[PDB]
């Protein structure tokens, strides 16, 4: 029994790149609402 | 709109338009506070 085992290279590369390129909270102001709001959010959001 | 449900719906029209030729979506009537408007009732776009 013996593999190629082919599909590994494809899935480990765009693993790598999804890694290099994240995407994680951030906060935009709504409309009617103030913008300086994000801070607000994000203040607490780092720290724990 | 701030809420994914009017970004989701997009991205499911697009894919249904080149994939099987048809896709739509839905504007819905609801009360809702947690997006505030004049009197609190808005319409959101749900997909089909």
């Amino acid at each position: 029994r013996g593999q190629f085992d082919v599909v590994r290279p494809v899935v480990r590369k765009l693993v790598s790149e999804m890694r290099q390129n994240p995407i994680d909270v951030l906060y935009r102001p709504k409309d009617g609402a103030r913008p300086d709001a994000a801070d607000v959010l994000m203040g607490m959001y780092r720290t724990d | 709109m701030r809420h994914n449900t009017a970004k989701i719906a997009v991205n499911i029209a697009v894919r249904e338009q080149i994939e099987a030729g048809v896709g739509a979506w839905r504007l819905v009537t609801d009360y809702e506070d947690q997006s505030p408007t004049s009197n609190n009732q808005v319409i959101r776009r749900e997909p089909i």
